[PDB]
């Protein structure tokens, strides 16, 4: 009911993201999502991953 | 710090008798005998017996040849 | 009869004002339904227990 | 007051029964903490003299589990008072309502992990302002009459006093009113003096040494336990015909 | 990167009698939302201020009982006078005499008032006076110092052994009660970055706000010495 | 009369000690579990979200 | 009134790529106020010399495939978004490149001058080139701050700081009386142009002189 919730939330996809289809690196989204401009639900965006 | 013993469950094939050996151990590390190797971070005697199980430089049989030696050269 | 004594006190019709962080001062998401409800004391407590 | 109500508490804070009921009121002629006294009517009236109700609140004493029974005034000087309603408020029965809960701010939202499957979270503005603080009196009743031994006096400057003990009793027996609690004090003390026994000598040189009173009685004062401490309210003992010297009595 | 824009204080307004409208119209990319919130957090967590401590009453013993003539509760009494705002320069303890007797409610400006104490609320409400006969002494102790401590931490490493009478009163100051702040937009012909912010405070006509804002940024700029002037352990 | 230096010692003892925890009704084998504990303010044990 | 200052070890970790800072002990409810400071002051707003725009020769719209390319005409945009090359003396400067043979890219070949200073040569922009020969490339770099997603067109996104990663964690201390107390711990990345400390430093001074206006009057001793 709170970690299930909270990992449901910040893992759903959705349309009409603010900045949309960005390509960027791994640890990066954490340094543009704390401070403006980006949501959590970002749907189809190819970005790296290791 | 010490949180699992999982190290020695693959080196030693039991876990049961790794209780015995460990206070065998702890005892020769509280009383005397041997110098403890590592620093006293924020440990206890028998939390650096442990990690010394767990480095694997210790067993049943090298207690055993520790104890063989304590006792011949009484 | 709740949702007109809701907005003639200048209060939203759905009972839910955005709240900030009191911890990392951002604005959070769709708002939260506040209040103030009829809350308790139940004799059970530590100084009994302990 | 309960803002989410029903309507039924009216009946039920009228009828709960620690409370202050009219009878053929009218004007309060004076309000205080355990007096209220009421002037005549004259038009509902006795024909025995102009008899004066006067209701005596019952203000701080102890219930059952612990519980401070107060009793609140809220009438005034100088306004009418009909029959049916309130004059003093009891327990958590404020206006003449049950309400016997508070009203704080409530926001639904998992925060931090600090209310974890339906738990409660309180800051600090509760803390500050002390809301939701009871009063636990408890009682520390003791028996000192009529063992196999004969009668007693009332701590007869009982031995094993300490120091704070000595600067809480002003002359003998009960301590002073209002005096501080903390771990293990002497605040009921007894003697149990006893008439055919042997006076056990090998104590008296402890006589000699420690102790007012002479240490043969071997008494057992009742002291306060671990978890108990605070302040005493009143002393209301014993009432019998042929009433003694009774310092603290 | 030349940073020259510095936050000036001005035209601080004033409504009613509590909040004061501190503007600031200087401002940078995002530095208006951290300071707001560093700023709000210093000033509600560790602010001086000074408020009743304990108070010595002239005729009772405990805090339990009762006293004739009022129409309130001695318990009560305190309680209230917990929340009694009062402000001082030259000293820390202050003690404070209250004698008046005869028939209505008392006031806050009732005390004597002297060089150091300095009365701002003329209706605070205290116990009544019912009928001739109130014979009301309380000796009340203002004490400057910090945020919230308990009674029982005053009480801990400090043996005195107090007399029956001095009743203690939890130390709730609350100097500040909320502050609203937001973000709005700068004046024109600037480089399009510039906003402002207006920041609220219910300082209750004790503490000045110019001196509580000063007071914030000094917490704030002296609690940040382990920083770049470093040293060698 | 709780002076610092016995309160220095309780930090160090209670930093590497093991402490059992179990409840009352024990119908698992799970019950009884140990944890190392921490001074937190207050006299209110609080259990683990994931026991 | 009375406060403490912390006298303990600072900074114990690898000077390579980690950052480990302990601030130990100090007041209560303060932990956070240091860390919403320092992420606010070092992550939104911090100079650089990052990437800004990067223009290579031939198609002028949109993944630019098939022009010198073989595997991604998008990998070597997050290459060179990941390379942080500084500038000292001037503002705006053009690099070129130059690349023959099949192979990865070297960072070394690329050219440099006085106030042009790479990182690392190990840094690859492109890995598979199936030519003898490379196409050109300017890659135009800037001294801006504030990293916005890019909407100017004639592209990338103009990196401010060279940290990755900012977060922060507070601990209870274990002073005498004082238990609910604040032990800052801030984990945060570097990609390794500039130490991390000084970058803590550079945000400390941010913090400092822009609170210098009302510090004046009077004089905090």
């Amino acid at each position: 009911q709170d970690v299930v919730l909270g990992l449901y939330y910040m893992t759903r996809d959705c349309v009409n993201a603010k900045g949309e289809g960005m390509v960027l690196t791994g640890p990066k989204e954490a340094e543009r999502l704390y401070r403006s401009g980006l949501a959590s639900l970002h749907a189809r965006v190819k970005v790296r991953i290791t | 710090a010490r949180v699992t013993v999982q190290d020695a469950v693959e080196k030693i094939g039991n876990r049961f008798d790794l209780v015995l050996v460990a206070a065998r151990r702890a005892r020769q590390m509280q009383v005397g005998g041997k110098d403890p190797l590592v620093p006293e971070e924020n440990d206890k005697t028998t939390v650096i017996a442990l990690r010394e199980i767990e480095e694997g430089l210790i067993n049943n049989q090298i207690l055993d040849v520790r104890e063989r030696q304590e006792q011949q050269e009484q | 009869e709740i949702k007109e004594l809701l907005k003639l006190g200048d209060l939203p019709t759905s009972g839910q004002i955005r709240l900030y962080d009191g911890r990392t001062g951002e604005q959070f998401e769709r708002p939260v339904t506040v209040g103030y409800m009829y809350m308790l004391k139940l004799n059970h407590l530590v100084d009994d227990k302990m | 007051k309960p803002l989410v109500g029903t309507g039924m508490e009216r009946a039920v804070a009228v009828d709960s029964g620690v409370t202050a009921v009219a009878k053929r009121g009218g004007v309060v002629q004076y309000v205080d903490a355990s007096r209220i006294v009421i002037k005549v009517n004259e038009d509902e009236m006795y024909p025995g003299e102009a008899g004066i109700d006067i209701y005596n609140l019952t203000k701080y004493t102890r219930s059952n589990q612990n519980t401070c029974i107060n009793q609140m005034p809220c009438v005034s000087l100088g306004e009418p008072v009909e029959r049916g309603d309130v004059l003093a408020d009891g327990p958590s029965t404020d206006l003449g309502e049950l309400a016997l809960g508070q009203n704080m701010r409530v926001a639904f939202m998992p925060w931090n992990g600090y209310n974890f499957e339906d738990s409660i979270l309180v800051s600090e503005r509760v803390v500050q302002e002390d809301r939701f603080t009871t009063i636990h009196i408890q009682e520390l009743a003791c028996v000192s009459r009529d063992t196999k031994l004969g009668p007693e006096e009332i701590t007869a400057d009982i031995p094993n006093v300490g120091e704070a003990a000595l600067s809480k009793l002003d002359e003998s027996g009960i301590v002073y009113i209002g005096a501080e609690v903390t771990g293990g004090d002497i605040l009921v003390g007894k003697v149990t003096p006893k008439g055919e026994t042997q006076l056990t000598p090998e104590e008296k040189l402890l006589r000699a040494i420690f102790g007012e009173k002479a240490s043969d009685v071997k008494d057992s004062s009742l002291r306060v336990p671990n978890g108990v401490s605070g302040t005493v309210i009143d002393v209301q003992v014993f009432t019998r015909d042929g009433v003694e010297k009774d310092k603290r009595a | 990167v030349t940073e020259f824009l510095k936050p000036r204080l001005v035209d601080i307004e004033q409504v009613s009698s509590t909040h004061a409208k501190v503007t600031l119209e200087p401002l940078e990319r995002g530095f208006g939302h951290t300071l707001g919130n560093a700023l709000r957090r210093i000033l509600l967590s560790s602010m001086p201020g000074c408020a009743v401590t304990e108070v010595e009453i002239d005729g009772v013993l405990h805090e339990y009982s009762t006293k004739e003539g009022v129409q309130e509760d001695i318990l009560e009494i305190l309680l209230n006078l917990k929340g009694l705002a009062v402000r001082v320069q030259g000293k820390d303890e202050v003690i404070l005499t209250l004698n008046k007797s005869g028939i209505g409610p008392v006031t806050a400006a009732d005390i004597t008032h002297d060089g150091d104490v300095e009365i701002v609320k003329p209706q605070h409400v205290i116990c009544h006076l019912t009928d001739e006969n109130a014979s009301i002494s309380m000796r009340i102790k203002v004490q400057r110092g910090r945020g919230y401590v308990p009674a029982s931490t005053r009480i801990h490493s400090e043996e005195d052994e107090r007399p029956i009478g001095r009743l203690l009163v939890d130390a709730c100051y609350s100097p500040v009660e909320r502050i609203a702040y937001n973000v709005e937009a700068a004046r024109v012909e600037q480089r399009t970055d510039l906003d402002k912010l207006v920041i609220e405070m219910e300082t209750n006509g004790t503490i000045d706000p110019e001196e509580a804002i000063r007071r914030a940024a000094t917490i704030l700029a002296e609690q940040l010495e382990a920083f770049v002037d470093l040293r060698d352990v | 009369r709780e002076e610092a230096v016995v309160w220095d010692i309780l930090d160090e003892v209670i930093r590497e000690h093991p402490v059992l925890l179990n409840r009352a009704p024990t119908l698992h084998r799970l019950g009884i579990q140990a944890f190392e504990p921490v001074l937190i303010e207050g006299k209110a044990i609080q259990l683990h979200p994931l026991v």
